[PDB]
């Protein structure tokens, strides 16, 4: 029975050959393709029978310029800093057949932080530098959970254990040693923090709140926005 | 060249200096909390004579603040590297001299390391005083670990024709090395060109104040201040943010030292910066894995409030990390999680994370399909580099497919370009396929066939490094167990291999051997005519007419007649061999081109102007026994 094979050569470099065992390889290559295919569908169903999380957070760089330059002493200044976005969701829903008790969970969440950061490094050795780092957050979706208990049904939403946080505008400084990462503590003086919250619900209040060091009379400070750990904030806060 | 001007010290005096400095970056606005380091050493310079100095540093003690005082002052305490680093800086002792005084040639003994060295060039450049003048405007061009500088040079007190105080000031805007150092970036990152905007953002300038001695010439002391201040995150533009060098020389005593020589180390070197790696100890990988648990744990948590944020400085302190250390721990990150991993290796502008892919692909047990396509795709990027060459390795081993071996051989054949040196890959693979083939050849036909042919695609390479690969394929050649499947692929492996005159020989032994196959003995042929002897044509043209296999006769024949036929270049030369050769013989009559093996060829040769001529050269190969209706075989 003829064999043959047969192979391409560009500037004599061969690419690749065919080979009528290579035909056979490929057809056995399809039949398992079909193998394969023949138990994806009870496989994807065993999931949701047990049920699970499911979580699909992308964390992308879409703004960075980072470098470094010398110093007279002969160390590093790294220089950089970034804007970056993180626009993931979580989600995976749990069925306890047989139960009819339905577990689901839905809240995209939105992080638009900034980072700028300097530091003077010793390579291999040690580092120095601060970061500037502004901060805006969002998310927002359901907790339910949903039962069928002889002929009782009852469609129940958890109520937020923490506060819903709408809008966060933040912005934080920090000291970083090459063993650490330390928050810079705010000033007392003039340290505003206020709260502002309205009723949704007698049990859910809509809330505005601000903290804040107002130093801006006080020399070398940046103004109230800045110098120091600032907090502008939107939620939605359980009364618990 | 000591030009006097230049004395600063005196000759068989060793000036032992306390070097003492601290880096403290913080915010004034909050009573300057900032993270400072100091750094304590003793230093003895050497003075045997003028301009030819001595260095032995010692007693280097690198303490760092690890609180502050209520009334502000720090609390700093040894590092876990101090000692490590003691040890670094006292184990080496620099032997430098500077010709005219503003031309700086290091010396060093052991290739002592670049970031010390580094660091040595910042104390010398802080040590180094310009020549005297009298001039109080004195500005020039003046070298330093930072490149070139136009340094302007006051003189505050005078006794005298002799300066007692100086002031010695540069703007670091001006110095050669103000261009942003490169750096690994977020190769998905859109933006660009924005580095040189940031730098009219940035304002420095440095300041070194002087007291020395009008007597010996000699520093008393040295006062370097520097502050770099930056302009954004400033209310009225002066609540930005605040940075300072401050590293002070103290003469604790200058002995005087009985010498006369001064020593040059082997490496000849510049008071300019060499590049050097973004590095960090190894032990804080494991802070990383940490991390990693952490963001596992907090999703549980059911907070995002930081986590892009931690995995900034993470991939921070992943470049701050080296190679072999990330791979030896790449199976651990992947265990934890695979998809994050990803996000971090697309982030990962570094070479090693792009490395490193290929091992992930492993990992996840990726379909052969794919796992080619990825091989041959990165196999034509350029550069290779030999890490990158290990893991094609480890991957055409695993798999064993014909694209992984031919992405193998091109990139081979691509970084050997890149690098004439013959490094340990080259001997491994060279002794693994050597297994692969042995001196019989023996095997499965598609695996030693590919075996073969991949060889062939880096044969010079070979040649260079194995010459006992090279006599097995001669004797694969000569051997008769292979399939002359396999035997044609052995000769065609010889395609970078340049047959040699013992090639030649073992071909024309082959070829002439009358027992021989056909095809193979067309084969062999082919490939002695690649570059053949006179000698040879001569007897292989007095074989031809007693030949066997008539097609073979028909075959030959009418390649000899095509070749005068001729006319080319190269072929006009050949044609001198070819008619050496026909003295004393006559060629069988070529007859049958539908069963009888035949050679045609063409050639297209056009007259470029301006230009060499451009000859396409065209070869029409008809394999026919007398039984077979259509070739059995044919190349084009």
């Amino acid at each position: 029975v003829p064999e043959a094979r047969a192979y391409l050569r560009i500037l004599g470099e061969e690419l690749g050959f065919a080979s009528l065992h290579d035909l056979q390889l490929l057809g056995k290559l399809l039949l398992m393709g079909a193998r394969t295919l023949q138990g994806i569908p009870q496989m994807i169903g065993e999931v949701i029978r047990k049920g699970s999380k499911n979580d699909f957070f992308l964390h992308y760089i879409f703004m960075e310029n980072a470098f470094e330059l010398p110093t007279g002493a002969g160390l590093q200044l790294q220089i950089s800093s970034s804007g970056v976005i993180a626009p993931g969701a979580k989600a995976g829903v749990k069925l306890e057949v047989a139960n009819m008790q339905a577990e689901l969970v839905a809240k995209p969440s939105v992080s638009v932080e900034f980072v700028t950061n300097m530091g003077i490094i010793i390579p291999d050795f040690a580092r120095s530098g601060v970061q500037m780092n502004t901060n805006f957050f969002h998310e927002s979706g359901l907790e339910a959970h949903v039962a069928l208990k002889a002929g009782k049904l009852k469609f129940i939403i958890p109520s937020p254990k923490r506060p819903v946080k709408l809008l966060s505008g933040g912005n934080t400084l920090h000291l970083v040693s090459t063993t650490k990462t330390e928050v810079i503590p705010p000033l007392i003086e003039n340290r505003q923090s206020w709260s502002v919250c309205k009723q949704v619900f007698p049990g859910l209040n809509y809330c505005t709140s601000g903290a804040y060091s107002n130093a801006s009379s006080t020399d070398s400070a940046s103004y109230y926005p800045l110098t120091g750990d600032t907090r502008l904030e939107l939620e939605l806060r359980p009364t618990g | 060249v000591c030009p006097k001007d230049a004395t600063r010290f005196k000759h068989l005096r060793k000036y032992t200096y306390n070097y003492e400095a601290e880096s403290s970056s913080g915010v004034p606005g909050t009573a300057d909390s900032r993270s400072a380091t100091r750094i304590n050493c003793k230093v003895e310079l050497e003075v045997p004579q003028l301009c030819s100095f001595i260095l032995k540093t010692s007693q280097c003690t690198l303490k760092e603040v690890y609180g502050f005082n209520p009334e502000g002052k720090a609390l700093l305490k040894k590092t876990k590297n101090s000692e490590e680093f003691a040890a670094a800086m006292s184990r080496y002792e620099l032997k430098l001299a500077i010709p005219e005084g503003k031309q700086v040639f290091l010396y060093p003994e052991k290739d002592e390391p670049t970031y010390i060295l580094n660091i040595k060039r910042g104390i010398i450049s802080a040590l180094l005083v310009p020549p005297e003048t009298e001039e109080a405007k004195q500005v020039l061009f003046l070298d330093t670990v930072y490149g070139n500088c136009s340094t302007h040079f006051t003189v505050k007190t005078r006794k005298g024709n002799v300066a007692t105080e100086i002031s010695t000031e540069r703007d670091l805007g001006q110095c050669d090395r103000f261009k942003p150092i490169r750096t690994g970036i977020s190769p998905l990152a859109l933006i660009k060109g924005m580095t040189r905007p940031l730098s009219t953002l940035i304002s420095s300038s440095q300041s070194c104040q002087y007291t020395l001695d009008a007597k010996r010439k000699h520093v008393a002391e040295a006062i370097c201040k520097e502050q770099h201040l930056f302009l954004p995150f400033s209310y009225k533009n002066k609540y930005g943010m605040v940075a300072q060098v401050t590293q002070t020389l103290k003469l604790e005593d200058t002995p005087k030292i009985n010498s006369r020589f001064f020593g040059e180390g082997t490496k000849k070197m510049g008071l300019a910066f060499e590049s050097t790696k973004s590095t960090s100890p190894p032990k804080q990988a494991e802070a990383v894995l940490k991390t990693l648990q952490e963001l596992k744990k907090l999703t549980i948590s059911e907070q995002n409030i930081q986590r892009a944020n931690l995995f900034n400085k993470l991939v921070t302190e992943l470049r701050g990390l080296s190679d072999e250390a990330v791979t030896s721990l790449l199976p651990q990150l992947i265990e934890v999680s695979s998809p994050i991993t990803l996000q971090a290796l697309v982030q990962c502008g570094q070479p090693q994370c792009s490395t490193h892919i290929l091992q992930w692909l492993k990992r996840v047990h990726a379909n052969p399909l794919l796992i080619d396509v990825v091989t041959y795709l990165v196999a034509l990027i350029p550069e290779p580099s030999a890490q990158q060459l290990r893991e094609i390795f480890n991957m055409a081993r695993d798999q064993r497919s014909r694209a992984t071996l031919y992405a193998l051989s091109h990139a081979v054949n691509n970084y050997h370009k890149t690098n004439p040196t013959g490094t340990q890959e080259l001997l491994d693979i060279a002794n693994y396929l050597m297994e692969q083939i042995q001196d019989d050849c023996t095997g499965d036909e598609d695996y030693t066939y590919l075996i073969l042919r991949v060889i062939g695609n880096m044969g010079q390479t070979m040649e260079q490094l194995t010459p006992e690969l090279k006599s097995s394929i001669l004797k694969c050649v000569q051997s008769t167990k292979p399939s002359l499947m396999i035997q044609k692929a052995a000769i065609q492996a010889l395609r970078k291999m340049e047959p040699k005159d013992k090639d030649q020989e073992v071909l024309l032994q082959t070829f002439l051997d009358d027992a021989s196959p056909g095809d193979k003995r067309l084969a062999a042929y082919l490939m002695l005519m690649r570059s053949p002897s006179q000698a040879d044509i001569n007897k292989i043209v007095q074989i031809l007419p007693w030949e066997q296999n008539e097609q073979v006769k028909n075959f030959v024949a009418s390649h000899i007649a095509n070749i005068l036929n001729s006319e080319e270049l190269d072929i006009q030369d050949l044609k001198k061999l070819v008619k050496e050769a026909l003295k004393e013989s006559q060629l069988p009559t070529v007859m049958d081109f539908r069963k009888f093996s035949r050679n045609y060829q063409l050639y297209k040769s056009v007259s470029l102007p301006s230009l060499d001529p451009a000859s396409a050269k065209i070869e029409g190969n008809l394999i026919f026994d007398p039984n077979n209706y259509l070739p059995k075989e044919s190349m084009l």
